[PDB]
């Protein structure tokens, strides 16, 4: 249609990913990166606690996870949570006026899981989250319902039978491309083989479909815009599948592709039973998690913001 | 109107030329010629008449079915909401039949309309090829155009006839979509290890490039010599003239050698017609003969070697 | 144009009877389907 | 050695710089000022390109250093130096060699200039050739400059400069969605569609059926008027072509330029402006 | 019959070659654009309801 | 393309299949590239190429046969053409060196002004009338509705001084367009034809600017035999005269700029 | 056609043929355009409620 | 062929050869089309159901 002439100006950012002149380069907008950081800032960690006194399970009667911690630490981990999840509706969000131990309001129930959820991440999935970790903020960023949560997208409108063609619509999911645009469910939620790049010189070995690769391209797109980078970041395009060449990040993300599965298959999906309507998608599936959920357009959530470190209750006990 | 033989400064008009007499059996031309001052300021102003016989009518009607089918489904997905139609036009497109049908005739829903609108577009071209063949011999003309158009058609069918069918799945076929078809060529490459290393694909580029190159030379040269009547190639091919008489010397002195006013047009032909020739092939080989053109290259010591400043592990072998 | 009043009125007449030829053949068409498969 | 009709054209004069001095013909070529110039760049670079094949990525004794025309490669220096000269070994060659490219391309045009100046022909060819050179001045100067690193250029490796085209391409995801890029592509295709059409017609009118005379412009017009209705015109095509050709390159130049300096996000996304329009 | 009174004068400015030809086209495409879109619609007749699936019966 | 092969496969069994066809087609072409010009004339600089050879890589092709239309002769390609004439002397006894035009280079008929002896006949249309003729004969041709009329404009010159005024323009029956301008020189009061290629317009001052030759040069312009039709012979010798101006109309032009 | 009386003048500058034909087209497209647009979101008698049963009931 | 009487007059204004080719072609597509649009839906007679599966008694 029309030709672009400059919606962004020079000189853009630069990051040499590969050997001199390999094409592998990262180009980022200066200002945007600024605003992103600025508006994408964490919340100062709370003051250290006495870490002494009695234990959680000692006094508090209905505690199933934060027992290891003491009182001050636990009271602390209760504060943090409220500022990170529902700093808007106060403690009454996951509790009952007076019943500091009741489990009537679903917000609590999940909170329990969500707790184990986080911990796990920082404790067992360190190849991905590294020595940094994630907190309720990383996803909730101060909102009862994480803004960047997903669900099985229904797709385009119903032509009364021939509607299955779910690849003709620019969904923000895939960086405004025209791919299936719903790779999150089949992949991030399921476990469909992402690999299609034949490993043999001649044909007759790989039965992969052309559509299949389009699907992978889908997911990749989405992932690419989730962390907010360019494939160069993870790979050298001439070797989409040669790892011996592709980039350390490539692997790091690998694990996440499953760390996400884990988060949906063993935590987010089970809670649906208690989650209300406004939290359930059209297909009845609950709002799950995606690379976009945490990362939210930044290779390293909150630009390497190390929050979990200052919170011992946010680690497997 | 800057005159570097760019825009016809002053135009003139004569009675609508109803084409030259055709042979017996060829229907008389139709359409009252039109005149456009602007258009004519680029080249010719008169318009039509146009020929339309059996093959022609049978074609204009045929392919016009495919287009409808396509544009139809497109406006169908948008739930017949033109608003969102003219919005997602680029994205909208008629997707091919799912792999769960191979080559069998799918229902209008799951890939049917595509196939139908496909055959109607396949023959529409094959038929149109004959339409051109009938316009050549009817004027005692040769079939250089058909030969070329054929070549193009070759690569056209490679995207559905010879390759997909040779693969046993209508899935390996380009879809009816402005954007989605860009993804097709985008995916195809990814699926087959990067077409940059595919031999034929390179050879074909040499043409997409060469082509552009030559015309940039020719189209230009003819103009630069348009002074000495260098545009009238015909009478130049018959009896060489001063235009073509310096027109070559230039190239000769510049690059050493050269060709004749006629000759060149022959190069151009083979530099353009050979484009798709190396097209249908490079794709006819992909999927069937080869599956990963990258390893294929290095297999023959083609792929270049680069130092290792960056490398990633492999959780598969590890775990 | 390209004609006078005479040839003009003659065309219009026959041209009409041919149009009602359609409406009738099509309305009767609709109706036959209307009975079979009711739309709306 | 001259053509049957060459002698009567080899006139003296029409030189831009120091013509009379180098004003002469060496075989079927012409020298003049710019004539010698380009050469002084040719061997000074062509050989350096060979010196690269000789030396190699790390060293001449390395296992990387190869002579396979396919694997041969001359990549530019890191993006660290930016606009600084890197060691001849670590990017220096490319840098210098490239400076020889401009000296060859540009001079080659300038040389064509006065060459036409002698034949009293039009300066179309050179002006046209300019674009090609211009496009180059973008993939090595313009772009890199607004990117702050001569390392943004493309490697000089028969197959090596393809990867640089794959990465930088995917650097913006699906590089197929670039506006200028698309547009340009269309042109390249139209152009080829033009050649396959022009060249064909000529040969189809000057070499008709057996026992047939050489057709005239009277036919050409009708021919394309009977298949699709209108006929652009004789020189018209020679115009149209020249247009497409140049346009193809121009829009392309823009295509890569906008990629990076004027846009860092993913091209596929750029099209969003059309989506976020208050109309749908 | 009412309007048919002075509507004859129409052909005096609008050539019959025009109407006749365009009319055919419109009514042709237009028509096909109905069984078509409507077909794709619920009241499909080819493979919607009846004939009740015999394919299933006869096939196997 | 490697000297030694250790790998075999279908993909490569078809690639070479191309190069052979290519190496062949490039020759097919070359052959054709010699249907006008060769053989060469001298030896100033011994034919350069990876492999010298007598007359190029490919032996000259067989003479093609061109049947012109009705009322026409016949052309052969290639053809043995008789040696031409050079109205210039060698700027130096050293081969390659240029040839200086004798007398007034503006009409020495050399280089820029030099033109081959095209057929002393005239090009025609499909039926048989002279293709290019003056509007004084083209009873049908008229100026495009809107576009300004040339007939009546004063033809200026290089130096700027007026050289004459247009009395008519020559249109083309075959290809609707304006190819020449029946200019009426003031000096010689003769009638010379002016080619579009050199004809520039300034609709503002009703002129037909010309940077080719000076206004004075318009005087001795190759006259035409029949004012009712332009002969191919002269036609090519016409606009060629103007070319000279492109390199002779001023000593400064041929002279270096730096 | 009350005040339309004076409007008689329009014909000399608004060419008859053109005005009629052209206008006749504008509606052709619009007519479909609209039907298409309304048929899109508002209500789709073709695939919304009854008397359609054969479609859904007849299918399964 | 009753109405044929008045319908004869059409030949005087439109070139007979046109309506013939336009139709001989128009039916060409329609036919190739129907078997297609139908064979792709209502009953894919060729290899969807009856007769004796070329797959069952075939493949085995
Ligand atoms: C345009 C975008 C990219 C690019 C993208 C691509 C892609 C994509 C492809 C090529 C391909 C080619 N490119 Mg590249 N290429 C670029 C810039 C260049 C430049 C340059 C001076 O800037 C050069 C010289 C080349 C040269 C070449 C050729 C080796 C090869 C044939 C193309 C062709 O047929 O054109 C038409 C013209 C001709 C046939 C005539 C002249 C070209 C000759 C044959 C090439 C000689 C180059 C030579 C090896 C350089 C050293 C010369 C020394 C004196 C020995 N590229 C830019 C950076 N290029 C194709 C290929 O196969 O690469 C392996 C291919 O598919
Ligand atoms: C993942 C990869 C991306 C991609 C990434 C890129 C990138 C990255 C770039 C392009 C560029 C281009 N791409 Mg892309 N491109 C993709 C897919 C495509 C497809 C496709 C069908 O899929 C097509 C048709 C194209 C088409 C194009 C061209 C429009 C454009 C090259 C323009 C040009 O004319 O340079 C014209 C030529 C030149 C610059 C070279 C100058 C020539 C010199 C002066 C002469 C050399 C003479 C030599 C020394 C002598 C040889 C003779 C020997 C002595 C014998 N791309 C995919 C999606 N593309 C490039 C571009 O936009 O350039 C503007 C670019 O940078
Ligand atoms: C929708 C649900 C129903 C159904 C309901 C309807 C309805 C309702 C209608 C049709 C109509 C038609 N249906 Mg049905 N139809 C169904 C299933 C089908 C199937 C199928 C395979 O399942 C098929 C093949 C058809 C086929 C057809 C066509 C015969 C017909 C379209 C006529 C037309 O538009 O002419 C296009 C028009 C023209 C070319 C020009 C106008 C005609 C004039 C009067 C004659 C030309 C005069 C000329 C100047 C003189 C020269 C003569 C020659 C041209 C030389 N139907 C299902 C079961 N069908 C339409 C019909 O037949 O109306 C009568 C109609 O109204
Ligand atoms: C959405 C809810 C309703 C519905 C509500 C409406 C409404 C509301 C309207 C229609 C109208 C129409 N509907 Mg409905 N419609 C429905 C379902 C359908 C279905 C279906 C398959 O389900 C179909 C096929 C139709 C079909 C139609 C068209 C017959 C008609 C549009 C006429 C037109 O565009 O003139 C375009 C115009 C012209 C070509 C020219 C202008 C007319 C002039 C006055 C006459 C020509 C003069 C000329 C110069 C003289 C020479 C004569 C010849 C041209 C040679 N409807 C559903 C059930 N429908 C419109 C209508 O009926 O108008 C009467 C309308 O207003
Ligand atoms: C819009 C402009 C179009 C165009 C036009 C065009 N090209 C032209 C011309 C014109 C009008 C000429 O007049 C000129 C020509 O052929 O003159 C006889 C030419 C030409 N177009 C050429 C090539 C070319 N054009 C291309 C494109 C185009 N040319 C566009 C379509 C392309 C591509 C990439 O598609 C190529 C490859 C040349 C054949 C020729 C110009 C030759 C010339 O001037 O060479 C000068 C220099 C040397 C011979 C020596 C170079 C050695 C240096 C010291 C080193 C430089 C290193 C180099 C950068 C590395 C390249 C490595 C790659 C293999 C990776
Ligand atoms: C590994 C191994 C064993 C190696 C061996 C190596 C050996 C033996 C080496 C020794 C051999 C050597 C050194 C050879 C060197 C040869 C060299 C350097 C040649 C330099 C010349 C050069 C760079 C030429 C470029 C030519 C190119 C690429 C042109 C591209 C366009 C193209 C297809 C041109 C061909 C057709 C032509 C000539 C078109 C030009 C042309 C055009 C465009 C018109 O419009 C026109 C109009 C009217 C009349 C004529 C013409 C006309 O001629
Ligand atoms: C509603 O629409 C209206 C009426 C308004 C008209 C508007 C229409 C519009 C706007 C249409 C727009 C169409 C567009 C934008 C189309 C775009 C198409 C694109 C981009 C296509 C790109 C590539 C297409 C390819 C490569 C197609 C290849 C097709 C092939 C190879 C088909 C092969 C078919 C075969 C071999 C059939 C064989 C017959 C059988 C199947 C029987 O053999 C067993
Ligand atoms: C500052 C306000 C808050 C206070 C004072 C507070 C206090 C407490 C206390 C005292 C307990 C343990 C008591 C018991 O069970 O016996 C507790 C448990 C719990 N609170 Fe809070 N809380 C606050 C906000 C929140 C919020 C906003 C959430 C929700 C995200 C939340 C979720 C929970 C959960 C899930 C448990 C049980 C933990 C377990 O299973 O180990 N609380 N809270
Ligand atoms: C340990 C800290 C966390 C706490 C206390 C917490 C708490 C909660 C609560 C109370 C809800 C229910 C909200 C409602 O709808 O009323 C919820 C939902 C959810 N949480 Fe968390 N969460 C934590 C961490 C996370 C993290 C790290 C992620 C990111 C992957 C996440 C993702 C989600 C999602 C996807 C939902 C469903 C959306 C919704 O309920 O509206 N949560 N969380
Ligand atoms: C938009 C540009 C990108 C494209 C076109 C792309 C394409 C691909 C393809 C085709 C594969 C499958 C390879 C095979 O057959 O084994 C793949 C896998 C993969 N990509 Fe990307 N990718 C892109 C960006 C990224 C980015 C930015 C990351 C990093 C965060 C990434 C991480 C991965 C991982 C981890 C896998 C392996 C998945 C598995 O376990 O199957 N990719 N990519
Ligand atoms: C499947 C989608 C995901 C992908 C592909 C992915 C990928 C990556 C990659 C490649 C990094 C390393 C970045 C660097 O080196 O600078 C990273 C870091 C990180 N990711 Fe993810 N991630 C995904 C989902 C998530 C989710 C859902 C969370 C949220 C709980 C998360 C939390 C983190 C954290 C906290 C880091 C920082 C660790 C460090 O500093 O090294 N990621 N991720
Ligand atoms: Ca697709
Ligand atoms: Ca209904
Ligand atoms: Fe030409």
């Amino acid at each position: 249609s029309v030709m672009l002439l400059g919606c962004e100006g020079p000189p853009p950012g630069t990051e040499q990913i590969g050997y001199r002149g390999v094409g592998m380069e990262n180009y980022y907008n200066k200002r945007q990166r600024a605003l992103s950081i600025q508006a994408n800032q964490p919340v100062e960690s709370l003051p250290a606690a006495d870490s002494t006194g009695p234990k959680a399970s000692e006094v508090y009667q209905n505690v199933q996870v934060l027992k290891d911690l003491s009182v001050g630490e636990f009271t602390r981990t209760m504060v943090a949570v409220t500022t990170w999840v529902s700093p808007k509706e106060g403690c009454n969000y996951c509790h009952v006026p007076g019943n500091w131990a009741s489990d009537d309001i679903y917000t609590k129930v999940v909170s329990r899981r969500m707790f184990e959820l986080v911990r796990a991440a920082n404790s067992d999935w360190k190849a991905h989250v590294a020595e940094t970790g994630v907190t309720c903020y990383t996803c909730h960023r101060g909102n009862p319902v994480p803004k960047y949560a997903w669900v099985t997208d229904p797709g385009p409108k119903y032509p009364s039978g021939l509607k299955p063609t779910g690849q003709n619509y620019g969904s923000k999911t895939v960086a405004y491309a025209s791919l299936p645009f719903d790779p999150l469910t089949p992949f991030l939620d399921q476990a469909n083989e992402i690999r299609i790049t034949g490993n043999a010189a001649l044909a007759g070995s790989n039965p992969a479909s052309l559509k299949q690769a389009e699907w992978t391209f889908g997911l990749m797109m989405n992932i690419s815009d989730s962390l907010g980078v360019g494939c160069t970041f993870c790979h050298n395009t001439r070797a989409f599948n040669d790892w011996t060449q592709s980039t350390p990040k490539r692997t790091t993300a690998w694990y996440a592709i499953r760390h996400v599965r884990d988060i949906n298959q063993n935590y987010i999906w089970p809670l649906n039973d208690v989650l209300p309507a406004s939290r359930k998608g059209p297909y009845g599936d609950p709002l799950r998690v995606s690379c976009m959920t945490c990362h939210q357009a930044v290779n390293k959530p909150l630009y390497g913001a190390q929050m979990a470190k200052d919170y011992p209750g946010l680690y497997k006990t | 109107p800057e005159y570097q033989n760019i825009f016809t400064a002053v135009q003139v008009r004569a009675p609508a030329y109803p084409g030259v007499p055709l042979p017996k059996g060829n229907l008389p031309r139709i359409g009252r010629p039109i005149f456009s001052y602007w258009l004519g300021k680029i080249g010719d102003a008169q318009i039509g008449p146009i020929y339309l016989g059996l093959t022609g009518t049978l074609s204009i009607f045929f392919g016009l079915v495919a287009i409808s089918i396509i544009g139809f489904n497109m406006l169908a997905s948008v739930h017949w909401d033109v608003f969102q139609f003219l919005k997602h036009f680029f994205w909208l497109g008629l997707e091919p039949p799912p792999p769960q049908y191979g080559l069998r005739i799918p229902p209008l829903s799951e890939g049917g309309w595509w196939l139908m609108a496909g055959l109607f577009l396949t023959l529409s071209i094959l038929l149109w090829w004959v339409r051109t063949y009938k316009r050549a011999e009817a004027l005692g003309m040769s079939q250089h155009l058909s030969w070329a158009f054929a070549a193009a058609i070759f690569f056209y069918l490679v995207l559905g006839f010879i390759r997909p069918v040779m693969m046993g799945s209508w899935a390996k076929a380009v879809p009816f979509g402005i954007f989605p078809h860009l993804d097709w060529t985008a995916a195809f490459s990814i699926r087959y290890g990067n077409l940059y290393y595919n031999p034929f694909h390179m050879l074909s580029i040499a043409f997409l490039y060469g082509s552009a190159l030559l015309f940039a030379m020719h189209g230009a040269t003819i103009l630069s010599v348009s002074r000495f009547g260098g545009d009238r190639e015909i009478d130049q091919i018959t009896h060489r003239g001063t235009a073509a008489e310096r027109a070559a010397l230039f190239w000769r002195w510049t690059m050493g050698f050269n060709v004749t006013m006629e000759s060149i047009h022959r190069w151009a032909w083979w530099c353009a017609v050979l484009t798709v020739i190396t097209a249908g092939i490079g794709i006819l080989l992909s999927g069937t003969v080869v599956d990963n053109w990258y390893l294929w290259a290095v297999k023959h010591g083609m792929a270049p070697a680069y130092p290792e400043v960056v490398t990633a592990v492999n959780p598969y072998e590890t775990a | 144009t390209g004609l006078t009043d005479d040839e003009a009125k003659e065309f219009h007449a026959i041209f009409m009877q041919s149009m009602y030829a359609w409406f009738g053949l099509v309305v009767i068409a609709h109706l036959l389907a209307w009975l079979y498969r009711p739309w709306l | 050695a001259m053509l049957s009709f060459e002698k009567k054209y080899r006139v003296r004069g029409g030189t831009l710089i120091g013509g009379d001095l180098f004003d002469f013909w060496v075989g079927p070529f012409y020298v003049g000022f710019f004539g010698v110039v380009g050469f002084c760049f040719t061997l000074l670079g062509v050989l350096l390109i060979v010196w690269g094949a000789t030396i190699g990525p790390t060293g001449p004794t390395s296992d990387l250093q190869t002579y396979n025309l396919w694997r041969i490669s001359i990549a530019p220096p890191d993006l660290s130096y930016g606009l600084r000269m890197a060691p001849l070994t670590e990017g220096g060659l490319w840098q210098i060699i490239t400076i020889c490219a401009a000296g060859a391309f540009i001079s080659w045009a300038l040389r064509e200039v006065e060459i036409c100046r002698k034949l009293g022909i039009g300066f179309h060819v050179p002006f046209a050739f300019s674009f090609a050179i211009g496009a180059y001045l973008v993939l090595v100067f313009v772009r890199p400059l607004l990117m702050g690193a001569w390392g943004h250029g493309f490697p000089y490796g028969i197959l090596s400069h393809l990867d640089w085209v794959s990465n930088v391409g995917y650097q913006f995801l699906h590089f197929h969605y670039n506006p200028a890029h698309m547009l340009a592509i269309s042109f390249f295709f139209t152009n080829c569609l033009a050649l396959s059409m022009h060249g064909s017609l000529i040969l189809s009118v000057t070499n008709p059926q057996k026992g047939e005379p050489v057709k005239t412009s009277e036919h050409e017009n009708t021919f394309f008027r009977d298949i699709v209705g209108y006929s652009i015109g004789a020189l018209a095509i020679h115009r149209l072509g020249l247009f497409l050709a140049l346009s193809a390159a121009f829009w392309s130049a823009v295509c890569i330029l906008i990629s990076g300096p004027f846009w860092t996000r993913g091209w596929p996304e750029w099209w969003n402006w059309w989506l976020e329009l208050p109309l749908w | 019959f009412t309007m048919n009174a002075n509507l004859y004068k129409i052909w005096l400015i609008l050539d019959p070659r025009r109407v006749l030809v365009s009319i055919v086209a419109f009514q042709i495409v237009l028509g096909l654009l109905i069984h078509m879109i409507v077909l794709s619609t619920d009241l499909n007749w080819l493979d919607d309801n009846i004939p009740v699936s015999y394919q299933a019966l006869g096939k196997k | 393309s490697a000297g030694i092969t250790h790998y075999i496969d279908a993909a490569q069994i078809t690639i070479w299949a191309f190069w052979l066809f290519f190496f062949g087609l490039i020759i097919y072409l070359r052959r054709e590239d010699k249907r006008e010009g060769y053989p060469l004339d001298s030896d100033r600089t011994e034919r350069s190429g990876g492999r010298v050879k007598v007359v190029g890589f490919p032996d000259l092709p067989d003479p093609k046969t061109f049947v012109l239309p009705h009322n026409g002769g016949t052309v052969v390609a290639p053809r043995v053409e008789a040696p031409v004439a050079v109205n210039a002397t060698p700027f130096s006894p050293a081969p390659g060196s240029p040839l200086v035009p004798n007398g007034d280079p503006m009409l020495s008929g050399f280089g820029p002004a030099a033109s081959p002896d095209r057929p002393k006949h005239c090009d025609l249309t499909f039926e048989g009338l002279p293709k290019i003729v003056p509007m004084r004969v083209a009873k049908e041709f008229s100026i495009a509705e809107g576009d300004p009329d040339p007939r009546g404009m004063t033809v200026v010159g290089l130096d700027g001084e007026v050289a004459g005024t247009v009395s008519d323009v020559w249109v083309d029956r075959s290809e609707p367009q304006i190819r020449y301008l029946e200019v009426e020189v003031a000096a010689n009061k003769k009638k010379v034809l002016l080619p579009i290629g050199f004809s520039r317009f300034d609709k503002k001052a009703r002129k037909v600017k010309v940077d080719a030759i000076k206004a004075a040069h318009f005087a001795n312009v190759p006259t035409l035999s029949n004012p009712d039709q332009v002969t191919l012979y002269e036609e090519d010798k016409v606009c060629a005269y103007y070319a000279g101006g492109k390199l002779y109309a001023t000593a400064e032009r041929a002279g270096p700029l730096l």
